[PDB]
């Protein structure tokens, strides 16, 4: 339970053991418990994350010897705890701002999951409610198409390590796994049946939009074939502990989660692997199982990254930003074949702001401005 | 000999699910004016059928086999499927309006539509805004309805559907519902982020969010003064459906279901009712005004532009 930065810097009882990663992410609710602590101190059978504990980004890592397993989690806007900074403070210390402020976060956490889904075996997705946002159909099409932009930048890194043949080649140790964790929330055996429809939903959604293909390389993640990737986590008196205490108190007056996650972790401590590939002609996918220090001299490189700033300088609020421009830009032309000045002005603004407005009006309005006082 | 027209038993359609106008509406409406009109927005399973037919002609007490809108079945959530296609129509004896719509970026429309002009993602992206806009502009009120709180998509969505509407401009009101709530979200530490959260979300959205349907001065929170919150927006909660000392029941920490929806139709049948157009609408005037409006929508230029882009 320590930041990442404050890991990779500095071991010797475990200098040596094979291991496999576990990526956490996904949104989550204004809370006291989050869905992804309370994961973790339920798997590992002990309360790891204690109760009552300029960039809104983060890592954490905990590793487990008595599992020899390595997790670790992401925090970013998609988040309450992060968001609520971020608004509090925003309102203490322009609509052109503020959209450059959420842009930059957002890039900031696509750069950061980017890395997961690098130095990652199996990573999972947790979820709310059980219907999921399809929007993400979208963010991992925009993620590829970078990393393939910054691959080579990556693997010019960790060339002088151990990683590897095919980890040099695809800085990568094998394909990551994708899982899913979805929250009930009253709704609703018939869960049976909803996991195997959001199932079928999935696979037909990322097969279309072609996020998913046949050949386990050029993807930047697949799912199983055979086995199951969807866990829905029922109600539980857990949260809201007070409440508990109260349904205590009126008492003195008067397959599951680890078990779903060790059939895929299995396959990788005992190097097998994964093999995803229906395409009538499957290829085979490369895979290592590495060690602590063996992992951390590469996982530190890849932390320590230059062309990255412009590699996603370009890459959502850029269709928005795109919009409001050629909005503006396009009215210009009415602003300036309109036209004591004073009235021209006014009329020629008015019908500027009627004819289209958006996100970037404070400089078209200007230089309409700047034009007509210069015009006369 | 002054009778009425006629009396709805359930409601009726407005909007054929491939997006076609539907003229079986005029039956019902009058040459009268000072007409009100209410609109929904959610995702697959917020609750928005269930809310406007409690807020119309139902009741808590009655079955989902009698509401005017109908609900999700049992043999519908366990295959993940909705049940709202396009949009409905259904006015009340008090002479009031409400539509209810299908969700926006729903996986099941886009699963359906796999088995039948670039990519079928955008054109489910492109229908949400398609009605969005349409109701920002034939509504007086519009609620969103959400499952939990902070999604941070909607926000942005409704800001980008604020700026492709067909056009001393328009913006009609909005109301953030929030359902299936419970006892951490009866608490006013948590009350004042919601506020302070949307209010910075919302800051440069045009819409009138803030100055009315204040659920502090409805007896929510009855030792609360309006000193606690900075800038109340207009937010409402709607929690879960359902000798002596041993028969006491336990501690919830939230009113009932039945008494929060009784104050929200309340507020709501008391919104502003503002003009439209340039012009004093009745009944019939607004139908014709909004089917141009849709017609318009569909053959635009600011949706085709933001399609092209995709
Ligand atoms: N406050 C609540 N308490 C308990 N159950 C609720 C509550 N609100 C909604 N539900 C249940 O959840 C479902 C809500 O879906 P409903 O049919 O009301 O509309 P919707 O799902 O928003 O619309 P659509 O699915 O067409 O997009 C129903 O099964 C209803 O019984
Ligand atoms: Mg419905």
């Amino acid at each position: 339970p320590v930041s990442l930065r404050d890991l990779l810097m500095g071991e010797p009882p475990w200098r040596e053991d094979e291991i496999c990663v576990v990526g956490i992410f996904g949104k989550t609710a204004l809370r006291l418990n989050s869905e992804k602590f309370s994961l973790v101190n339920t798997v590992c059978d002990r309360q790891v994350f204690p109760l009552f504990r300029q960039d809104y980004s983060l890592l954490q890592a905990y590793y487990s010897q008595e599992s020899k397993v390595l997790y670790l989690l992401l925090t970013s806007i998609c988040d309450n705890s992060q968001l609520l900074r971020a608004c509090r403070a925003l309102q203490s210390g322009p609509h052109a701002e503020a959209h450059e402020f959420w842009k930059h976060q957002e890039k900031l956490q696509c750069l950061s999951l980017l890395y997961l889904f690098s130095v990652c075996h199996i990573l999972l997705l947790v979820h709310p409610t059980c219907s999921f946002d399809i929007t993400y159909d979208r963010v991992f099409r925009a993620l590829d198409g970078l990393r393939q932009k910054v691959l080579p930048l990556l693997k010019t890194a960790i060339k002088d390590c151990p990683v590897g043949k095919d980890w040099k080649l695809n800085c990568r140790p094998c394909p990551p796994r994708l899982l899913f964790l979805f929250q009930l929330n009253g709704a609703l055996s018939p869960k049976r049946r909803l996991q195997h429809a959001l199932e079928d939903q999935i696979y037909r959604i990322f097969r279309k939009s072609r996020v998913l293909t046949n050949q386990s390389i050029n993807c930047l993640f697949t799912v199983p074939a055979n086995q199951a990737f969807v866990y829905i986590v029922p109600g539980s008196q857990e949260e809201d502990p007070v409440g508990m205490l109260l349904d205590q108190l009126r008492s003195h007056c008067t397959f599951t989660l680890r078990e779903f996650l060790w059939q895929h972790v299995e396959l990788v401590l005992s190097k097998k692997g994964f093999d995803d590939s229906v395409g009538r002609n499957p290829q085979p996918s490369h895979f290592e199982l590495p060690t602590y220090q063996k992992w951390i001299s590469a996982a530190s490189k890849l932390y320590e990254v230059s062309k990255i700033l412009s590699s996603i300088k370009v890459l959502f609020l850029d269709i928005d930003t795109k919009f409001s421009e050629n909005r503006c830009q396009k009215a210009l032309p009415m602003a300036h074949s309109a036209y004591v000045h004073k009235n021209q002005l006014a009329q020629a603004l008015r019908v500027y702001s009627q004819h289209a407005r958006g996100p970037a009006f404070h400089k078209y309005a200007m230089q309409l401005h700047e034009d007509c006082y210069k015009f006369w | 000999k002054l009778l009425p027209p006629e009396r709805m038993k359930h409601s009726i359609k407005l909007v054929d699910d491939q997006m076609n106008w539907c003229d079986s509406a005029i039956e019902y409406l009058l040459d009268q004016t000072d007409v009100l009109v209410v609109g929904v927005l959610g995702l697959q399973g917020t609750g928005k059928s269930m809310v406007m037919s409690l807020l119309s002609a139902n009741t808590p007490e009655e079955d989902q086999r009698t509401y005017v809108f109908r609900a999700q079945s049992a043999e519908m959530k366990e295959r993940g499927g909705n049940q709202t296609s396009g949009i409905d129509f259904f006015i009340t004896q008090e002479r009031i309006v409400f539509l209810d719509t299908q969700p926006i970026l729903s996986p099941s429309i886009l699963d359906h539509l796999i088995n039948n002009y670039n990519l079928p993602h955008t054109y489910v992206e492109m229908q949400s805004l398609q009605i969005a806009a349409f109701l920002f502009t034939v509504c007086h009120v519009v609620i969103v309805v959400q499952d939990w709180f902070t999604d941070l998509s909607l926000y942005r969505f409704l800001q980008t559907a604020e700026m492709v509407k067909p056009s001393t401009e328009y913006y009609p009101h909005l109301v953030f519902l929030q359902n299936k709530a419970r006892r951490e979200d009866f608490c006013p530490r948590k009350l004042r982020q919601m506020h302070l959260m949307i209010d910075q979300l919302m800051a440069h959205s045009h819409l009138r969010y803030k100055g009315t349907l204040s659920m502090l001065q409805c007896n929510v929170f009855p030792g609360l003064p309006p000193d606690f919150l900075d800038s109340e927006v207009n937010l409402f909660l709607v929690p879960f459906m359902d000798p002596l000392f041993s028969l006491l029941p336990g501690y919830r920490g939230h009113p009932s279901f039945q008494s929060l929806v009784s104050k929200l139709r309340s507020q709501v049948m008391s919104m502003a009712r503002p003009q439209l157009s340039h012009t004093i609408l009745t009944e019939k005037n607004w139908f014709h005004y909004a089917a141009r409006i849709w017609d318009g929508v569909r053959k635009s230029s600011a949706l085709a532009e933001y399609s092209r882009l995709l």
